[PDB]
Formats: structure tokens, sequence, C-alpha cells
């Protein structure tokens, strides 16, 4: 449709999910429906008191799949 | 192609992790179109109170509504 | 049949989810009730400053967020009647 | 009549106020039938005023968009 | 294979106990109800329960209200659950 | 279908709408549609007019989805349509 | 195709059935369908401790339902 996503296919990518979650790594395949496949994978959450202290809650996650249906926002990294 | 990971994770550990600070950790015995899951002898974690909630015995079938990120061989 | 034909380019009353009034009025609108408004203001804040009433003129709401739309009797542009703000803040549609 | 304004609103500067409270700023480039947006020259922000981030394009699904504030043009 | 739907039909024209959203539940009579779990109750009684707070100990007590109509229309997206009273 | 045909059957009946944002509104029906959003013409708050903010209101669009309760009176519905169009509905959507 | 024989493998088993608000209903399936609505008999309720014992059959909205389990 509007984003195609070839041109993200390599690249540490920022994307934002529907729960609070912000997760960070390298695209590395994706469907039609905004489903993806990232690699060196950081999750992200979001509570209170982190908010510009954003780095102490961190878990690393490794290769993952992040569900399409609660992509709410992507941008480069 | 996410699908095929996720099909390739049949009979592998998987971890699922919600939307909210909740994840589930077992066997992925497979799932269907809308990515709702059967998964073997599943431990449930709470994230944010640090701890299991409940050791599951035999499958559980897990609602992709809320279903944010999959982790194949699970944590580390 | 319940169209929002009736309420185009006429002043309307916007109660958003979130629990917030707006004064506006309707330019457009769809089958999922995302609205097009024009010349928006709140309502809880014009008998403190009139001047930081007027939010906008032209924004695109969308229909998921829409609670209610209420049609009010405009004499012509440039007027309508009352204002308020003591009253116990309205909630949101989620409990 | 909205998504046709949407269409035609492709060059314009818009603020995108989403359901978590978030404002974004940047220039419409494109959307679809179900209202998914990319856009141009991008500032995130809480809605308290906290700049976190700046991006050149960025992709916003139209289920996350409460609102968009647009010029009064 | 009696659907959930189906065994819920054979309680029609009964009383059953609603739990809903927000700390509420209703009992009445079950005239009506669809897939998305609307439901037209006649001779309803909601209750909603409420916890106040003693200000100085943190002590919580239980408060109730409760209201009555002849005939109701229920959203199905306000319903967690159905079971007799 | 079955609740779409049902307040069909009760347009031009006086009705009180109670809302997810706990507001209550006495009106008249005037229209439904597919998704039971409520048109609702002459309308007063019920409870109180402690939620002030329409008053110059008469006429309502309800979006469907922010719609908790719709109180009805006794005399307005047959019970035995009720209960057999329920019986054949469930049978329907899932046969 | 494996959650439909999932579902026709658990008739009758008694299960833990978790919604999305955190509310966990333990009991026997009577029924469920492919919406994941649910019919549990002797139905108990868990959150803080013991909230509720159900002495009926008790129907549960599938989208409301975050889990189904067998319970062993």
């Amino acid at each position: 449709s509007i984003l195609d996503l070839s041109k993200y296919i390599d690249k540490t990518i920022r994307v934002k999910f529907q729960g609070g979650r912000e997760a960070s790594g390298i695209l590395k395949g994706f469907d039609p429906l905004l489903n993806l496949v990232l690699d060196g994978t950081i999750e992200y959450m979001r509570d209170p008191d982190d908010q510009y202290k954003l780095t102490e809650d961190t878990r690393q996650l490794g290769l993952v799949v992040c569900r399409g249906t609660s992509v709410v926002l992507i941008c480069p990294q | 192609l996410p699908l095929e990971l996720v099909d390739k994770c049949i009979g592998s550990r998987i971890h699922i992790v919600m939307k909210s600070d909740k994840e589930i950790v077992g066997t992925l015995l497979g799932f269907d179109d809308f990515v709702n899951m059967v998964l073997e002898d599943v431990t449930e974690f709470e994230i944010t109170p640090e701890g299991r909630r409940i050791t599951k015995l035999d499958q559980i079938l897990l609602n992709g509504n809320n279903i944010t990120m999959l982790v194949p061989g699970g944590e580390g | 049949t319940s169209a929002l034909e009736n309420y185009i380019n006429r002043t309307v009353a916007v109660i958003t989810s979130d629990g917030r009034m707006i004064v506006g009025t309707l330019k457009g609108f769809d089958q999922t009730i995302n609205l097009i408004l024009d010349e928006s203001h709140e309502r809880v804040f014009s008998s403190s400053q009139g001047v930081e009433q007027v939010v906008l003129g032209l924004y695109i709401v969308r229909g998921d967020n829409v609670a209610v739309i209420g049609e009010i009797d405009e004499e012509t542009d440039s007027a309508l009647d009352l204002g308020n703000i003591r009253a116990e803040p309205l909630n949101s549609v989620a409990h | 009549l909205p998504l046709s304004l949407l269409k035609t609103a492709q060059n314009h500067p818009m603020l995108v106020e989403l359901k978590n409270g978030e404002t974004y700023n940047g220039h419409l480039v494109s959307c679809d039938n179900w209202m998914n947006i990319n856009l141009r020259e991008v500032i995130c922000t809480s809605r308290d005023g906290d700049k976190f981030w700046r991006m050149p394009e960025c992709y916003i699904r139209g289920s996350t968009i409460k609102y968009l504030r647009i010029p009064d043009e | 294979v009696e659907e959930p739907l189906d065994l819920i039909r054979l309680s029609l024209d009964e009383r059953i106990y609603v739990k809903m959203r927000n700390d509420r539940e209703l009992r009445g009579r079950l005239h009506a109800y669809d897939q998305h779990l609307n439901m037209i109750l006649g001779d309803v009684e909601e209750t909603v329960t409420t916890i106040e707070i003693d200000e100085e100990t943190y002590e919580e007590i239980y408060k109730s209200t409760k209201r009555n109509i002849p005939m109701l229309f229920v959203r199905g997206d306000g319903v967690v659950l159905v079971a007799p009273p | 279908m079955l609740f779409y045909s049902f307040f069909k059957s009760l347009v031009g009946k006086d009705v009180v709408v109670e809302l997810k944002n706990d507001l209550s509104i006495c009106g008249t029906l005037h229209s439904v549609d597919q998704y039971l959003n409520i048109k609702l013409t002459d309308i007063s708050v019920t409870d109180p007019e402690k939620y002030p903010h329409m008053l110059s209101v008469k006429n309502c669009f309800i979006r469907g989805s922010v719609v908790r309760y719709v109180q009805l009176p006794a005399d307005e519905v047959d019970t035995q349509l009720l209960q057999d169009a329920a019986r054949k509905e469930a049978l329907q959507q899932k046969q | 195709q494996t959650p439909s024989d999932f579902l026709k493998q658990i008739i009758g088993r008694p299960v833990v059935v978790k919604l999305n608000s955190g509310v966990d209903y333990r009991g026997v399936l009577a029924c469920l369908d492919g919406y994941m609505n649910i019919a549990l008999e002797q139905t108990e309720e868990y959150v803080n401790g013991q909230l509720k014992n159900k002495y009926g059959d008790a129907f549960i909205r599938g989208n409301n339902v975050l889990y189904i389990s067998t319970q062993k």
C-alpha cells in the first residue's frame, strides 16, 4: 500500500506498539500485514518515572517477530 | 517471511510477549490465521512484578488479540 | 436511516471519548463518523480566557474517538448561547 | 469527504495527536483508504512538551490517531 | 456441538446474573441476546459497587447503590460474564 | 440484524440512553443504523441537568459504540417475539 | 487446524480461563466455540482470593478471553 519496507530492509528501525511498548532492531523481513522480523531486538517499557530516562527500562530479546496488528508507528533509527 | 518464522518455531520453545507486561514461555504446538497460539506446559510471567504467576500443564490456547512479540527459542 | 446529513455546515457540539466538549462547524463526515470540522473551540475555559477558547479552525477528528454530536439552534454565523465552568468535569467512555 | 480532504492535503504541514498523547509534527506525503499516513520531516513530542526524537519519514497507523490539526488554509 | 451461545439460549425467559465492566452487576430476566452479547433484559436490577477509603487509616469500606428498571438494552462490550443468581 | 430490527420498531418511542460517560439522555427515537448508532430528537438530560454541556441542543446523533444502556418501558415490547427471534438468531450467526 | 483439533480434545476437561482484565475462572469446560466464547460448570473466580463460586453454568465472552488452559 503506502510504505514499501524494502527501503528499511536491513537497518535499525524504531517501532512503537499499542500497549505502550517501544522496540528497536534491525529489520530482516516483513509481510503486507506489517508483521516484522527484527534482529538485535531491544524492548523498552514506559513507566511514569521512565520518560527521558528510557534506558534503565531495557530488555534484550535477540531475534523477534513483531505482530503487525499492534504496530502504531514505524520510523528510521 | 514472519509467518514462515513462526512455522519454523513449531516444536521449539518460544516466548510470547503481550501488549501488557506479561509473557508466556512454552513449546509452540501450532497457530491459526489470526495467530491464536496453542502452547504446551506453559510458564506465565508478569514482567513488572518480577515473578511467574502460574506453571501451566497441558496445552493452552493463548488469544492472538494481545500478542505483541514472538521470540523463538525463548528468553535468555 | 440515521445520517449526519442534517448537521452539515451548521454549528455542532462534539463530545470526544476523552471527556472533552467541542463547539465546531461540521464541514464533512464519512461512514465511520470521521469528522471534518472547522472553527473549533472548547467550552470549559471560555469563561476564564475567551481568546484561549479558540483552539483552531480546521481539524480531522477520528470517528473512533467521537462519542456524541449535538445539533444547536444557531441564529446566523457569529452567535451561540451559554457557558459553564463549575460542573463535575465529564468522564471518559472507558471505565 | 474526510479521506478525500487527506488525499488532497498531501504536502501540507500537520500536527497529529495520537491515542498515546504523543504529538507528531510533519508534512503529509501519503495517506490510504484506512487513514494510515507517511509524513516528511518530523518532531516527536509528549503531551507535556518533551521532545524525544526527530525523523525524516514516519509511518503512523490510522487506528492510533486521535485527531489531525491541519493549517487554517 | 452446542455452542456457548446455544447453551445460553436455553436460559431464555429465565432470571440471569450478569457481571459488567466498572464493578457493576445486573440481575434480570433474559429476553434476548445476540452473538456480540447485546442483551435485552426485563425486570432488571443494576448494582453499582464502589470503594470508599478512610482518609486517615487508608482502610477500604465497600459501598453499593442499586437501580431497578422495567426493560433495558445492554451493549455487549460492557459484559464480562453471564450466570444465574 | 436482531437488535437493528428491534430498534427500528421503537422509532417514535420515548427512550432513555445512558452512556459510558454516565450521562443519561431522554429523547425521542428518530433513526437507527446497522452499527446501532442512535439519532434522538427533542432531547433533555435526565437524572439532573448536572451535565449542562448541551442545554441549547435539541437533536443528537449518538455513536453506537458509546451507548452503555438503553432504558425502555415494558409496553413497547413483545417478549414472545424477542425470545423466538433470539433462538432463531443465535442459531443463524454460527449455524 | 491445530486450534480446531485443540478445541475438540479439551471438551469435558477441567480448565483455567483467564480474561484480559486478569480474572481467572476454573471449572469443567461444557462448551467452547471458534470465537473463544466459553461455558464452564462449577466455576471458581480468583483475583485476590476467592471472589465467586458459581452454582450454574457461566458464559464468558471470547473477545475478553486472554487464555484457556487445561488444569492439571
